[PDB]
């Protein structure tokens, strides 16, 4: 299963 | 044993040539079993590996749904990159990203990683205690700090420790035939003369699953280590590994020499020689 | 940033045996950026329909592929894998030596 991922640098 | 899973990410700008291609890709240990490509018409995650072919259609709507997503994220954050490294809006650059965990051989946590690098050097990765960040430099300083006030790391764990070793889990019983397997090395020994008084002796492992091994030379009991060439361990294109080791030798003294095989498929380590 | 050239290798999945069919393996790894092209010849011309793998990478960042084809070897005919990659001034060609 994958991440739900959003974080910006 | 212990596994791991693991996600791999690329994306690469393409100025004066399009927009920015992505592609991901799934393993369990050493079996890749989903892929995603930006470019690639079903803009779809896909199967890779016979026993993940068994999820619902829920699974693939959702799976796809999470790449997709990443693939934005890490196309802004390529943008983001040029800024934090004052780099020209003309050049191709390379965002990579991995992450997941390991199991330990009862199913628990053992460890989670979650790691960035830009151009090929480290960026940004995820501590081992799963709550700091390790920075490659002033640029990635920038993210960290955006990172700590914002405690990402704290909301990544429950993937890390959760999700990740849950789905882990799952795929360790619905893939047990294939990703519980041992394969042994089969292994053989090759001699070439090199001259009239030089010669090739090279230990092949052939068919082995998973990756991990080891071959060492030794002379008369002691390793040789700097006269031995060695290859990367390669794919044979049916899931099982390659590696051989040569050594140069006088000859006739080929009985002086002999290979070691460890690998975990074997009860006792191989000792070959010619 | 650096880059890092590709370690190529060619091969069969099987120990050569002409006659047999088999596959022809081309193994490039350890280099960046991830743009290379990767060719297999029979007699110096390019195989069509030759496969490979979904873009992948190793611990240390550098990437890898295989490109490998369904062949049968013959006592003739000679195989090889022809590599472009930014970090060479020409392509790479290496040869197919049955035994590496």
């Amino acid at each position: 299963n994958y991440d739900y991922w959003y974080r910006l640098f | 044993g212990s596994h791991s899973m693991r996600y791999f990410s690329t994306s690469v700008s393409r100025p004066g040539r399009g927009e920015p291609r992505f592609i991901a890709v799934g393993y369990v240990d050493d079996t890749q079993f989903v892929r995603f490509d930006s470019d690639a018409a079903s803009q779809r995650m896909e199967p890779r590996a016979p026993w993940i072919e068994q999820e619902g259609p829920e699974y693939w709507d959702e799976e796809t749904g999470k790449v997709k997503a990443h693939s934005q994220t890490d196309r802004e954050n390529l943008r983001i990159a040029l800024r934090y490294y004052n780099q020209s809006e003309a050049g191709s650059h390379t965002l990579q990203m991995m992450f997941g965990c390991d199991v330990g051989s009862d199913g628990r946590f053992l460890r989670g990683y979650h790691q960035y690098a830009y151009d090929g050097k480290d960026y940004i990765a995820l501590k081992e205690d799963l709550r700091s960040w390790t920075a490659a430099d002033m640029a990635a300083q920038i993210t960290k700090r955006k990172w700590e006030a914002a405690h990402v790391a704290e909301q990544q764990r429950a993937y890390l420790e959760g999700t990740c070793v849950d789905g882990l889990r799952r795929y360790l019983e619905n893939g047990k035939e294939t990703l519980q397997r041992t394969d042994p090395p089969k292994t053989h020994m090759t001699h070439h003369p090199i001259s009239d008084h030089e010669a090739t002796l090279r230990c092949w492992a052939l068919g082995f699953y998973p990756a991990e091994i080891t071959l060492t030379w030794q002379r008369d009991g002691e390793d040789q280590t700097q006269d031995t060439e060695l290859v990367e361990t390669r794919p044979a294109g049916d899931g099982t590994f390659q590696k051989w080791a040569a050594v140069v030798v006088p000859s006739g003294e080929e009985q002086r020499y002999t290979c070691h095989v460890q690998h975990e498929g074997l009860p006792k380590p191989l000792t070959l020689r010619w | 940033m650096i880059q890092r050239t590709p370690k190529i290798q060619v091969y069969s999945r099987h120990p050569a045996e002409n006659g047999k069919s088999n596959f022809l393996n081309c193994y490039v790894s350890g280099f960046h950026p991830s743009d290379i092209e990767v060719d297999l010849l029979k007699n110096g011309e390019r195989i069509e329909k030759v496969e490979h793998s979904d873009l992948s990478f190793s611990k240390d960042w550098s990437f890898y592929l295989l490109y490998y084809t369904e062949f049968t070897p013959t006592e003739k005919d000679e195989y090889a894998c022809r590599v472009n990659h930014v970090t060479l001034s020409q392509p790479k060609i290496v040869k197919w030596d049955r035994d590496m």
